């Protein structure tokens, strides 16, 4: 399981702030206080508050390397963000995201391919979310065929099944979970697969509750990434104990201990 | 071939509610009226036990109500005397309940004082022995004040109450519990609001089964379809063992029925509508009977021909289908 | 996607390991994982590939009244409950007429029922065909009403008749329309069938009570005709919710194929209103076709109205087109509102400004189907979208003021909305029911 | 997810202790704490030290039906034990257990048609524990054969794919999840399923935090019931949690204490 | 089964909707299901076929060697790793025969051939074939070669010729015996495959590199004959283990047809103990027969050894039959031993009391085939299950003496076991090796 840390996003008020008036110290701090948490991947995102998208990424690509090592997770529909994201990348990077729309598609694919990162690809169309599974892995495999069109490799691409919020959208996380199942029979290599986690929570009664019993439940399903709290202890350790008992990690009594400090 | 009958065993029946009190139980009623305890789907005699008929309550103001002419009709010796309208009610349309509704309480209306109210409450009470159902005019300060007054002028009376809502619950809850009433618990089309709001009732100290659930029904043709698969849910719930959804359901279709132009427009300004007069009386009791056909307990009415036309369709779907 | 119990119980049990696996259990689960073919079994009857093709099939099967562009799809329904995805089939309805009638009052009727359609809400409704009832002694009298019926409506028909002499030779001129046939019984059903077969027309099986529907049911696909709809001889309210329920319940949870087809409805209560709150049960309680005496205008607009109401797809929304609409005069010196695309919403302001005879414009924007409030909370309306609508639908040429009502339950975007604009923008009333008041003031 | 109370069981000292001398309390207390955490079925192990288990299981159903009315799962390798006790159950009950070697099929699915209770059937023969999950599948499907073939409701089987501990046997673990989601092809309704959960962390360290996980993750595969510690608050509302992540229950913020009092 | 993806690919493009489905990408996804089938779409290759048996076929072929009672099942693996499930088939070992060896070399041969076969701790090893190669230079000496081999072995043959009509000749008196026919070069496959099918026997193919192997496996499948060996004709230890891997990988990860195949191995080494190491490399990876040319008993214990380890299913542990053993010719005053029934734990009292030549009793508790520490660890060797098993294995009529001998490692089961027993227990060494020094004493 990677946890990609979701805290270095715009908004967030100090995050918010930081950005406006271009200090690295809140975003710098962030970046090692997710590591420390566990996290092995850092998302950035400069909010709906900042609106020079091009120059805001690029700052936080460049403050965030250099006090970290971890892949960056570059967070943007502006693609002007996201590609002049990856000129100032020296670490390995992932982009998020896109979507099964080809004039989306015709962009991000081949501009992920050129820079080698990971490609996070969101299983809907321009209409909206889809209500099943069964729509869900329609665009699941046109997000499959891109990639064995613009030769990126599956174990690159990432596919999201997008999760709602539990309380409003209950109907739809067993729709996640079939769809992260049947992930698998769409390409081999089967194409690896992501959340935005804390959206199962959002508006919700004991979100970190929820969060983790989520993510165990993903995992068993075949989740391999989750973007998340990654300041979370109790969220790091059912990560750490589900990859034991999906014997992906040879089990120690040290198990979470060497989750945490992988 | 041979059929075998599909019967769906419940885990659990809806609450059974018992609306008024006689005189050895501290009320003046003449008797009491049960809802609730069905342990299957609407009228599904042969995989369950319906024990109590869905009862009709007809409406009762205080004031003569802004209704077309076709409703006041039936009325029109007594609609200016709740005692007597309600009278009318019960010994002429077979009124199972008074559902009173103080739209006099209105401070942007007749504003009629917390006195008057009760007065109101006291007056239909020594008018008629069957139950009451109490709702207030929808000003939230002035229906804590009201409804307070009324839950302790007739305390011993065991009635119904409304409207609790999920941010407005606290006052109208404790005025229950403390002088003995049940409460409306009304969602805004919403099942998880519905459930929770039964929760925080229930966390006050009121008991399970002094709790009526509210759907907020849309009329015929304005939404109705959404109130019915709402309230399918529920007592689909309840079956299935959800205490906080096994509470039975009121619905106004009344008031919901009769704001529909199609309940009231004129033949002369609507030729292919047909008479405006069964119209009216049948776009009240469709509505009724759908939501029927979703587990309603209890409908608030108004005209009495709907009434008379739902007690029958009742009265028809209360014999047992048993095989 | 077949159960590997199902499979199995449908097997010789022999064991013999022809099909290249050690048992028939083992096979049967191996089949569920699709490793061999079924035909890698040279044993099991024939009813086994029948029962197993079958178990792939819709539950239901759909089955047309009548022919062209009148024709009416009847069952083909997966569903208990709408909410679990949708019912796909509206109820076709009825009106009965009787052939003891004189011909002055039989064209009178006809006449009547051929005018039982509606315009509500941006909806039309309309009722599927007549049903020609034999009451009369002599035979002739049933050809007589079929013929005269036939030649005064275009609707879809239904001939109601137990001797098959009687409906063959009533039958012959009209059997290019694709009437129902009504209905097999275990007394005609050979004769009954017969006729249905060499008509291709569909067939009304009469049974009294499940277990005789099921059997007659057989027999009749058994001599080659399945274009059925179904009678299990109820004449009770209560009778009929629980028999129609059993019929929809085995054919969908158990796929009882004596079941899977559509149901038929007849009331029986004398009163007409009480005979609609009847038909309103039947149409929600899985009935296919839906017959009726009463033919008023007042009775059948509130059924019709349900009908619409319960087939509606609660998936999604119905909607107009995002367009400005012109109510009533068009002055050019006219208040033009703004409101959603939701038809709910839209005839709820329309019926507002037409009902209060206001001639203004109605401008729809375009949420998708969604409400108001849902429009809103799904960043559907927002005062940059609102301002590209002031521009896109050109209304600005029309009118000779440019102000705008918003609103009142979205009262906060409209400062947002009046500068980005250009426009002066006032907020109405929270509901659209107040917007007779709100223009003379 | 019914929750089956595992602390009335004889392999516990305080418990081994009342069945030598008779004392009702600690077993009825164990009832009553069980039911307060959550649990809607108690199981009653009679114990290694005893000797006559038909007389250890029949007190051990009279005292605890006593002070509950919860479903008594009866656990006991003997049969004869097993009968004695469902002459005793004024409640509903369910056998622990039966496996699918054929001398064992015909020795209790018709005892559990006959009293009309629950039965548990473990996914192996006098082999042993099978470890792919396609051979504990193939177990299944003669489990669920023989409930059609005695009349055994298909609701009233229970299915148990045996969970081992996660240090020596971890690589069983994911073989269970695979062979829960796998048994919706063996019958339709499918059958219900079971673990004995605690047995995945035995000899392991932060056993709950194992248990609950795993509960979890078992659960998005169909876990319908469970032998577990209904004392482990965590494990209680992990199980609330997994159940509105599954559209099993109407979600609500009080969706924890609302399991707990169901 | 297979992957979405492949089918796709697999499929046009056409996109006409002839199949049922829209697009050709969605009956990509119905056929990953199982909502339609292949046979629906009228375009598309003969990989439609291949779809039909790729996907459901095992990834590698099960191929027999010989016929009746000796036969051999090669191939049909499942596994990368042995700890993943475990390796089905133990490999089948050749010993080299030269038809240049005289008619009494070639006998006196077979005959030390005929001896490999070795008992060892409770298993029995044997080989399984005998390679006979055309050295000679006038093709009459092989048939005569083949001939008297066949008239001294019961074992399985491989046929060693690149001239069809060489094997042709020797086929003729032993096809019956399903030998293995070796071997179908790119020179002669068409002679060769032909002469397969005619006597039904398996055929060896060979390819220089994996390349040439998988064009010419593809020729020889479509002439018709499948039951196949492959030979990618690697003769050094490194490129050996590599090709073996990827023939190994392609089939089982990829469904790669042409190597869907056992694998044959041939032995280069000179030196008879570098050969065996060979060897034991090659069972290791993936070879499904390897061809030895050392017949030594010394060199081939050791290698079977390997081969019966490497094979054992990691989830079942071998088990002894419980019941007390005597070890030599055991008299009423002789000790008694107490143990388990895993197989090994067992053999290491047997071999180590033997080597001593103590003539005593041995009775093996089953701990279902666990070891002393590891069933004491879980219950199923307390004192209790040892005292039962005390007059269970009938020793008591056995011995005068009443004296049981305990391993060490349960020195802590001594008073618990006298107690019940009614016997004089004995804390033995904790190891084995030490019982000789236990006993003198
Ligand atoms: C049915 C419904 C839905 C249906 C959609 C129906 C639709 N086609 O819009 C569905 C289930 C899809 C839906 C979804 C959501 N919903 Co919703 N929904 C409702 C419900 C129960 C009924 C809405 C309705 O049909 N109202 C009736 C029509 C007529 O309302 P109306 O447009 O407002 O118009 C009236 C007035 O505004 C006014 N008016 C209209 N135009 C004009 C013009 C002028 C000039 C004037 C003066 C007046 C005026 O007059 C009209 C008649 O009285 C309501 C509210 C309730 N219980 O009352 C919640 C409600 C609107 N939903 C709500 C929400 C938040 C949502 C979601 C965003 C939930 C989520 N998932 O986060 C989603 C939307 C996003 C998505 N789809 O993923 C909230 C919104 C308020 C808020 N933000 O707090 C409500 C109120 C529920 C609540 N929270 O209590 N919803
Ligand atoms: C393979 C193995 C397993 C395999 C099972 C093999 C089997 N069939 O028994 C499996 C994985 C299933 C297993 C399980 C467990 N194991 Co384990 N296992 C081992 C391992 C690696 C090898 C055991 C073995 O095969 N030994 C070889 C044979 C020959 O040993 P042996 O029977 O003792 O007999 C020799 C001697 O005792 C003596 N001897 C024997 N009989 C007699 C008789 C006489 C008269 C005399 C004089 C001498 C004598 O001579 C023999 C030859 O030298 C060992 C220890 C190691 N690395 O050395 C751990 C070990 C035995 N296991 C151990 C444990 C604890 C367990 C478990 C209980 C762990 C758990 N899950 O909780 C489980 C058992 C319960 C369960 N199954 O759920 C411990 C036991 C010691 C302890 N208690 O601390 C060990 C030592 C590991 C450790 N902790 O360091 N295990
Ligand atoms: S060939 Fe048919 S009867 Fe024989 S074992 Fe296979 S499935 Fe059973
Ligand atoms: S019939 Fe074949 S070519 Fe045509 S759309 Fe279907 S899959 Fe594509
Ligand atoms: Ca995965
Ligand atoms: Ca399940």
């Amino acid at each position: 399981m990677l946890i990609i840390g979701e805290r270095i996003n715009g908004m967030f008020g100090d995050i918010k702030r930081a950005i406006q008036e271009r200090d690295p110290a809140p975003v710098q701090e962030w970046a090692r206080r997710q590591e420390e948490g566990g996290a092995r991947a850092l998302d950035l995102n400069v909010g709906p508050a900042v609106q020079d998208k091009v120059s805001a990424m690029e700052w936080l690509v460049e403050v965030t390397q250099e006090v970290s090592n971890l892949t960056l997770c570059l967070d943007s529909t502006n693609i002007k963000a996201i590609e002049a994201g990856l000129k100032k990348c020296k670490n390995r990077a992932m982009i998020n995201s896109t979507n099964a729309e080809r004039e989306k598609v015709e962009k991000l694919f081949p501009l992920a391919v050129e820079h080698g990162a990971a490609l996070i690809g969101l299983t809907m169309n321009k209409t909206g979310i889809p209500k099943d599974s069964d729509t869900r892995l329609a665009f699941a495999m046109e997000l499959v065929a891109a990639a064995d069109e613009f030769g990126l490799p599956m174990e690159d691409l990432y596919i999201d099944p997008l999760i709602l919020p539990a309380n409003v959208a209950q109907d739809h996380a067993p729709e996640v979970l079939k769809t992260l199942q049947q992930i698998k029979m769409l390409a081999d290599p089967a194409p690896k697969t992501v959340l935005g986690l804390s959206n199962v929570s959002q508006n919700c009664q004991n979100r970190p509750l929820i969060n983790r019993t989520f993510l165990a439940m993903a995992m068993a399903c075949g989740l391999d990434a989750a973007i998340a709290d990654a300041c979370d202890e109790a969220l790091i350790e059912t990560a750490a104990t589900a990859e034991i008992l999906l014997n992906q990690t040879v089990y120690c009594d040290s198990f979470v201990k060497m989750f945490k400090t992988r | 071939m041979a059929v075998q009958i599909l019967r769906d065993r419940s885990r659990a029946a809806v609450q059974k509610v018992v609306l008024g009190a006689t005189k050895d139980q501290g009320g003046t009623r003449s008797h009491t009226i049960v809802v609730g305890g069905d342990a299957a789907l609407p009228f599904h005699h042969f995989e369950g036990e319906i024990v109590n008929r869905p009862v009709i309550g007809m409406e009762v103001q205080d004031i003569v109500p802004d209704w077309p002419d076709v409703l006041k009709d039936p009325f029109t010796d007594v609609i200016n005397e709740p005692g007597r309208w309600a009278q009318k009610c019960v010994a002429e349309y077979g009124a199972d309940l008074i559902y009173l509704k103080l739209d006099g309480a209105d401070p942007e209306g007749a504003n009629h004082s917390v006195d008057q109210c009760v007065a109101t409450v006291k007056e239909v009470l020594q008018a008629v022995g069957v139950p009451l159902v109490v709702v207030g005019c929808g000003d939230v300060e002035k229906d804590h004040e009201v409804l307070e007054a009324v839950a302790e002028a007739a305390a011993g009376e065991n009635l119904l109450l409304g409207n609790a809502e999920q941010e407005n619950y606290k006052s109208l809850t404790a005025a229950c519990m403390v002088h003995k009433h049940n409460i409306i618990a009304r969602s805004p089309l919403d099942i998880n609001i519905c459930k929770q709001l039964n929760i925080l009732i229930n966390e006050m100290n009121l008991p399970l089964d002094h709790i009526v659930i509210d759907p907020s029904i849309g009329g015929l043709g304005y939404g109705i379809e959404y109130s019915f698969s709402i309230m399918e849910r529920i007592r689909l719930g309840a079956l299935q063992g959800d205490k906080m959804l096994s509470m039975p359901v009121i619905c106004t279709v009344g008031y919901e029925a009769w704001r529909a132009k199609e309940a009231s427009a004129p033949v002369s300004e609507y030729p292919g509508w047909g008479k405006e007069t069964e119209r009216g009386i049948l776009w009240e009791a469709v509505t009724a009977t759908a939501l029927l056909q979703a587990g309603a307990h209890i409908l608030l009415m108004r005209h009495p021909e709907a009434v008379a036309r739902v007690k029958e369709n009742i009265d028809q779907l209360m014999v047992s289908n048993a095989y | 996607p077949l159960t590997g119990l199902e499979i199995y119980k449908q097997l010789p049990k022999k064991n013999c390991g022809e099909c290249g696996t050690p048992t028939c259990l083992a096979f049967a689960m191996n089949l569920a994982s699709g490793k061999a073919s079924l035909d890698s079994c040279p044993y099991v009857s024939d009813a086994a590939r029948e029962a197993l093709d079958a178990a792939a099939a819709p539950p239901i099967a759909k089955v047309v009244l009548g022919a062209g562009p009148t024709a009416v799809e009847m069952g083909d329904e997966t569903e208990l409950f709408r909410h679990d995805k949708r019912f796909y089939h509206e109820t076709a309805i009825a009106i009965q007429v009787s052939d003891n009638l004189s011909s002055e009052e039989l064209k009178a009727k006809v006449e009547a029922i051929n005018g039982l359609n509606f315009d509500r809400v941006g909806q039309h409704y309309t009722i599927q065909a007549i049903a020609i009832r034999h009451d009369a002694d002599d035979p002739a009298a049933f050809k007589a009403a079929v013929a005269s019926v036939a030649a005064a409506t275009q609707l879809n028909l239904v001939l109601m008749a137990d001797d098959p002499d009687v409906l063959k030779e009533a039958l012959a001129g009209v059997a290019d329309r694709k009437p129902l046939l009504y209905a097999a019984t275990g007394a005609n059903y050979e004769a009954m069938t017969a006729l249905a077969k060499e008509n291709n027309c569909p067939l009304a099986v009469y049974g009294n009570g499940l277990e005789e529907l099921a059997e007659l049911v057989d027999k009749i696909v058994a001599l080659g005709h399945k274009q059925l709809v179904l009678d299990p001889g109820a004449r009770e309210t209560s009778r009929a919710i629980a028999d129609f329920t059993q019929i929809r319940r085995l054919a969908i949870k158990k796929r009882f194929r004596s079941f899977g087809y559509p149901i038929i409805a007849l009331t029986t209560a004398a009163n007409p209103l009480d005979e609609v709150l009847q038909a309103v049960n039947y149409v929600t309680k899985y009935a296919s076709l839906v017959v009726l005496r009463t033919d008023a205008k007042e009775h059948l607009l509130p059924l019709l109205s349900w009908r619409q109401n319960l087939y509606t797809d609660p998936q999604v929304p119905i909607r107009v087109e995002e367009k400005l609409n012109e109510i009533g005069a068009v002055n050019e010196n006219s208040p033009v509102y703004v409101t959603t695309n939701f038809s709910l919403t839209y005839y709820s302001v329309e019926g507002e400004i037409e009902s209060t005879k206001i001639p203004s414009y109605l401008l729809s924007v375009d949420t998708d189907g969604l409400s108001v409030l849902t429009a809103y909370a799904d960043g559907k309306f927002e005062a940059e979208k609102i301002a590209a609508v002031m521009k896109k639908v050109d209304l600005d040429n029309k009118v000779k003021r440019h102000r705008i009502i918003i609103p009142g339950a979205v009262a906060v975007l409209k400062g947002k909305l009046e500068d980005l604009t250009g426009w002066e923008v006032i907020v109405g009333p929270r509901e659209a029911s107040g917007i007779v008041a709100f223009a003379r003031a």
